[PDB]
């Protein structure tokens, strides 16, 4: 239930998101680890110390994973299909840890784009998100 | 709710390059336009119709000064927040009867709404510590 | 919305429910009511005693509003759409309230139906009430 | 958590009426059918893969048998809830690291078995009491540290 207004400030922001992509992928998952420790366990086979190569490479599929639910945002079930399969089938995760993941990008964003997230931006992304994240454990309903 | 010396630091540091007043009255309106039910505690703040008018709305910032006034007063606090906001705590529950749950949100926003202010000095490491406080907060205020 | 087996036991548990409609709507609410407070904020205008005429018709509405999702399954939001202003736009109750409800509603049908309330049938009801409840609350997220 | 001499009276009468063994079997075994996610904090449970393997698996319902020993722990310390399971809560967060919000959907659980077991005798009012126990053990759970 994104309004066209919503609609047209998750593609403008997704503009600056992208040409920041792998950064802003890789603080957010920093924020991620660091302030909700639980959700390291799911990365056992990952080196989640600072500058990891890993990290940043996963960090970047993630923000990339973000665009095409942009790209596709008419139908994000759609486009995140194959995703919410291996979170939910395989990975398993927990459905409280993509409201965290959601809140440490919007940390990041606000952060990094202080002039564009205003409080109707963070409406927009927070709904966004919340559609993200529901596609995503869909497979548990 | 403990917190390593370097991180009672960082939380006493960046609380000080802030504008405290501005982010309470930032962060009650986010979580006013953001969560629209919580709204349904505020009729008397007047027009809360929009997310502008909310970030506008003069009621809405003034009591963003008292909810980060007490914030901070927890922030002085860290160790005794089981009492500090315990005449709060009951306020909310059996007075107010707001779901424990938004005193979480309100976190959250606050959490945000620092990440706004101070930029690139609002690092992972630093919001982890300020999550522990917000998260401590919380907790009190429904415990 | 619900899977053939789940449809199957949606059916059949509401033709027990059917009959004792009144009584499960009644006693769903004074369960919320006891054990969640906060939710009786919602209906400052209501005499919340037992046996209450005003309390036991509200009941009543609810559960046939179960019903009307029941009847037509394949079409959930179509048969409450209705009934999602009221609650979003107008009453603007906290998300949180559906899962307490659908809680409630939950030991009723296990106490009152023991034998049909098996673990599947739970996850079945469990999975309706959270669709009908994503209906009502549908003018938020 | 305060619970009248009432309440308490209800909470000790009915919990008395139930195999609290078969309570924690079912209720974690509910848990892993409504909610499968949970499911990956029990891989060496064997087999879960249907609603029946999980009812019917013995290790699913051995373990229900601990949750609902610490329980009873908890029914009798209702006073003291952050202290009786301080050492639990160590134990689900930094060695198990769940989330907390799962402490709050088995104490659910647990209350819908009630419900289940006790039929007429679980009324409005007792469930409103046991509500405020496991409301109390899911944050005594929840708590960090002690
Ligand atoms: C906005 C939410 C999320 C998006 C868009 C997302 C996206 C992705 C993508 C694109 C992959 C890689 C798929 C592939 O290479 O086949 C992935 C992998 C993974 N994700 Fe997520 N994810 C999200 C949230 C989460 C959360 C909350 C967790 C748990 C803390 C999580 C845990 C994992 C794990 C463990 C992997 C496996 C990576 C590996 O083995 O290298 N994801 N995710
Ligand atoms: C970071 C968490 C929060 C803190 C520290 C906080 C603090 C306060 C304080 C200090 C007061 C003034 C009472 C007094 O001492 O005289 C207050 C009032 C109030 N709070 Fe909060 N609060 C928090 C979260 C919330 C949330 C999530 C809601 C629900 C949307 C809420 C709703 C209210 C209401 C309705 C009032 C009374 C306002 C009036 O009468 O105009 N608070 N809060
Ligand atoms: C499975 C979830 C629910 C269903 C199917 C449901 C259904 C209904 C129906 C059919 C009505 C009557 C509409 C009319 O008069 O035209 C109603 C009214 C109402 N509902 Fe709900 N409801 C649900 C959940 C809730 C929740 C969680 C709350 C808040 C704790 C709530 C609060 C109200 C209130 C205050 C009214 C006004 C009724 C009056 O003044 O008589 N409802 N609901
Ligand atoms: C009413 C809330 C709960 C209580 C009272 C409780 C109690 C216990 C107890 C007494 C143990 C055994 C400790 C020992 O003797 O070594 C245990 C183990 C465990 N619990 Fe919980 N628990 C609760 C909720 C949860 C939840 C929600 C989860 C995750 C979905 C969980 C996951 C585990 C796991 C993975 C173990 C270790 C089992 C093993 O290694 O085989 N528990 N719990």
């Amino acid at each position: 239930s994104l309004t066209k207004t919503e609609r047209t400030i998750i593609v403008s922001m997704w503009a600056k998101i992208s040409t920041q992509a792998d950064t802003i992928g890789t603080e957010t998952l920093e924020r991620l680890f660091l302030s909700h420790p639980q959700t390291k366990t799911y990365f056992p086979h990952f080196d989640l110390h600072p500058g990891s190569a890993q990290l940043r490479a996963h960090g970047s599929k993630v923000v990339a994973a973000v665009g095409d639910a942009v790209k596709s945002i008419d139908d994000i079930g759609g486009a995140l299909s194959k995703l919410s399969e291996l979170h939910a089938y395989i990975l398993r995760v927990d459905p409280v840890n993509f409201k965290l993941l959601s809140h440490c990008l919007l940390v990041t964003l606000a952060a990094r784009f202080p002039a564009d997230f205003t409080a109707e931006a963070h409406a927009a992304w927070d709904k966004f998100l919340s559609v993200v994240s529901s596609v995503l454990t869909e497979k548990y309903r | 709710v403990h917190l390593t010396d370097a991180e009672k630091a960082a939380v006493s540091g960046l609380w000080g390059k802030v504008n405290a007043d501005e982010v309470g009255g930032e962060a009650l309106g986010r979580l006013l336009v953001v969560y629209p039910w919580t709204q349904r505690y505020f009729d008397s703040f007047g027009d809360l119709s929009s997310a502008s008018a909310i970030m506008g709305n003069a009621k809405v910032k003034a009591h963003g000064k008292k909810v980060i006034t007490a914030f901070n007063d927890g922030l002085n606090h860290l160790d005794s927040l089981k009492g500090t906001f315990a005449s709060l705590s009951e306020l909310h529950c059996d007075k107010l009867h707001v779901d424990p749950e938004n005193f979480r949100l309100l976190g959250n926003m606050i959490v945000i709404v620092l990440g706004h202010h101070l930029g690139k000095d609002f690092t992972p490491a630093a919001q982890a510590a300020f999550q522990k406080v917000v998260a401590g907060v919380a907790a009190a205020l429904a415990h």
